[PDB]
């Protein structure tokens, strides 16, 4: 068993001509309405995209370099800091047995597993 | 900063 | 009559696994096809020639190249900056103008 | 309803919007009743705190009688002055929603 | 005179106060915008008919209050530099900004590995 | 999280993985108190 | 962002001027305040203990994991430092591996530098690619200080 209501109790009824001057939309005003709502929906996530593949250009450069292969010497930038600063030991702070400690931390960094 | 620092000022009202 | 039907449903549905697979292959492909430029002969012969250009390059500019790595920064850009700086600063009196500097 | 698009859109400068609502304000002294009337929408920011983009203050849309739109940044609250206050503020680049509240409070009086 | 000088590489012109006001009643000033520290210089263009053509003067403006309905009264339209344009590019700037540091490590640990393992030195 | 990355986000979330995945640590708890 | 937004807003290509500028400053601000600061000896004394002591409790953590480690296989003193000077005890392969990462690390800045700049309007192109250098070199000249 079921009840029955009419379906145009539930329908609203309206007037589209008697609304005030502006109040109904037109195609444009609808179609500029759904670009600006696509719009809201994917800015920020475009901007961010744009943010990070900057980074991610350059990173890759930096990655297609690979290397050294392509690099000639050169005089002006020696590859140790030491020679190109002018650093060597003096007399004092002289352990003789610090080069015994001096072999195990090249031993600590060669990487070889000994130590 | 000096150069920068009458511009940056008016974040907090000041000449 | 069977097993032919079956094995070719089998066919179609890994050319679909194929089909959920093809842009993963097609960027390895692609990566490879990269890769395998810079293993020919030719691009040694490259890296060869570029050796002979900097040779020459470096033969011809060696005034130049004293200016930028020991003269542009040190002893022409940075002591304008600094008094340029220091006299910006510095109330004006002599003794701070003048003086101390 | 729903935020413009800010970038396509034209601007108008804030002391414009300052004499436009001195123009509608009947308590003031350059008030005339021959203005065609103008519709104001206001906006705040949301996504202020949540992703790039976000403006300080507030936006306003300027709608008028050929049913065209225009935009003010009234970013910068220029100097605070109170609900009852006529004077502008002897600099026209001084103008924040400090003077533009005033004028929209006094329009209504 | 502008008959018995020679053209060199146009400058902003200087107006004090009354020259501009005179400009800005005669319906000749196009547009003007403020900067300074303290919000009263003002860069003024004229317009295509006025004496002289379109150029550009500097003004102090001192501060009088009566100048805002003046300048709106003749069409005058002042103007910013701040169109939505340059904030937009603030704003992807300091997103930059905030990316800079995660990625300068992650670049830093591969390359620490590469310079360790995968291209190390030849014997 | 992708726009505006930090530490509290990144240790906070690695937490929650945990209490997803491997929190029945929380169990290994009981598990390694029966032998005790 | 109010900040960017300030220099943006009150001060032809010369907001991106101004923001070069601040980034330069802030950036050099850093640095000076850290290499005034490693400046003074005590500081350096205390730098020197915290390396031993780093130094010595990964000695410790190194041994015991990797012999587990080789062992999961098979499944399938202070003075002599303290009192001497730093770079005796120190190999040069270890600056030299600082070295190699900080230049393979900063090698692409001019390229990045110019690349962002650029897009009588490429009159400054000279000026740009003087900047990269000189920029280039700094960073290089302020490891080398450090
Ligand atoms: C003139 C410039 C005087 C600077 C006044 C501005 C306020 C400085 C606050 C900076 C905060 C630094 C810090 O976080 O404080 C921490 C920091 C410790 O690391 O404090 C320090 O130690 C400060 C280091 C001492 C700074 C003195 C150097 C200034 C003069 C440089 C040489 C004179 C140049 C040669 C003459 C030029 C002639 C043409
Ligand atoms: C790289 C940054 C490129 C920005 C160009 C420097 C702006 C100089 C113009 C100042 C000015 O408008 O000139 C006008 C101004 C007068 O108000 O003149 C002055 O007194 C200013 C002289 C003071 C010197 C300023 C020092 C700037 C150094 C910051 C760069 C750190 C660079 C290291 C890399």
């Amino acid at each position: 068993r079921r009840e029955a209501i009419p379906a145009e109790l539930l329908l609203v009824k309206e007037d589209p001509s008697k609304l005030p001057a502006g109040v109904l939309q037109t195609r444009e005003q609808l179609k500029q309405a759904q670009r600006d709502i696509n719009w809201a929906g994917k800015r920020e996530q475009v901007f961010a995209a744009v943010a990070a593949g900057w980074h991610l250009a350059s990173f890759a450069l930096n990655l297609a370099f690979w290397g050294v292969e392509g690099m000639p010497p050169d005089r002006y930038w020696p590859t140790s800091p030491r020679i190109r600063l002018q650093i060597r030991p003096g007399r004092y702070g002289n352990m003789d047995g610090g080069q015994r400690v001096y072999m195990d931390y090249l031993a600590r960094s060669e990487g070889v597993p000994l130590n | 900063l000096a150069l920068l620092t009458p511009t940056l000022l008016t974040l907090t009202g000041q000449s | 009559p069977l097993t032919r039907a079956v094995l070719a449903v089998v066919r179609v549905r890994e050319l679909l696994r194929a089909l959920l697979l093809l842009p993963f292959s097609a960027v390895g492909g692609a990566v490879a096809a990269w890769q395998g430029l810079f293993n020919s002969q030719r691009y040694e012969n490259f890296l060869m020639s570029e050796g002979e250009r900097i040779w020459a390059w470096r033969n011809r500019s060696e005034n130049e190249r004293w200016f930028w790595e020991v003269f542009a920064w040190d002893r022409l850009i940075f002591p304008i900056l600094v008094i340029v700086a220091w006299e910006y600063l510095v109330p004006n009196h002599l003794v701070w103008a003048v003086l101390a500097p | 309803e729903v935020e413009p698009d800010w970038r396509s859109l034209p601007a108008m400068s804030p002391a414009e919007l300052y004499a436009g609502l001195r123009a509608r304000n009947w308590t003031s002294a350059h008030y005339d009743p021959a203005a065609e009337p103008w519709r104001l929408q206001v906006f705040s920011c949301d996504y202020k705190h949540t992703g790039v983009t976000g403006w300080p203050g507030y936006r306003v849309v300027v709608t008028s009688r050929g049913g065209r739109r225009r935009w003010v940044d009234l970013a910068e609250e220029g100097e605070l002055v109170q609900l009852t206050e006529q004077a502008p503020p002897a600099s026209p680049a001084d103008i924040g929603y400090s003077h533009v509240f005033a004028q929209l409070y006094q329009a209504y009086e | 005179s502008v008959k018995t000088a020679w053209r060199t590489q146009e400058v902003l012109r200087e107006l004090s106060y009354t020259q501009l006001w005179a400009l800005v009643g005669e319906g000749h000033v196009a547009r003007v915008r403020f900067y300074g520290p303290e919000k009263n210089k003002v860069m003024a263009t004229t317009r295509a008919s006025a004496p002289g053509g379109e150029r550009l003067c500097k003004v102090v403006l001192p501060p009088d209050p009566e100048l805002l309905d003046h300048l709106v009264s003749n069409g005058v339209v002042v103007d910013t530099g701040v169109t939505e344009d340059d904030r937009l590019r603030a704003s992807l700037l300091v997103q930059m900004l905030r990316y800079t540091v995660p990625f300068m490590v992650i670049s830093g640990l591969f390359w620490m590995i590469h310079t360790w393992i995968l291209d190390p030195l030849p014997n | 999280f992708l726009m505006q990355p930090s530490w509290d986000a990144v240790t906070g979330a690695i937490r929650w993985g945990l209490e997803r995945s491997g929190l029945p640590e929380l169990r290994a708890l009981r598990d390694s108190l029966l032998p005790e | 962002s109010a900040i960017i937004k300030s220099i943006n807003n009150k001060t032809s290509s010369e907001k991106e001027t101004m923001q070069l500028l601040l980034m330069s400053s802030s950036i050099l601000l850093h640095l000076c305040a850290i290499i005034s600061l490693v400046s003074i000896s005590q500081v350096r004394c205390f730098v020197k203990f915290h390396l031993i002591l780093l130094y010595k409790l990964s000695n410790v953590y190194n041994a015991i994991l990797n012999q587990l480690s080789n062992k999961l296989q098979k499944n399938l003193g202070f003075l002599v430092e303290w009192s001497s000077d730093f770079i005796t005890i120190i190999p040069e392969n270890v600056d030299i591996y600082i070295w190699n990462v900080f230049s393979k690390i900063y090698r692409t800045i001019p390229l990045s530098f110019i690349s962002t700049t650029l897009g009588q309007k490429m009159v400054a192109f000279p000026i740009l690619l003087s900047l990269s250098h000189l920029l280039h070199r700094r960073i290089l000249y302020l490891f080398d200080t450090l």
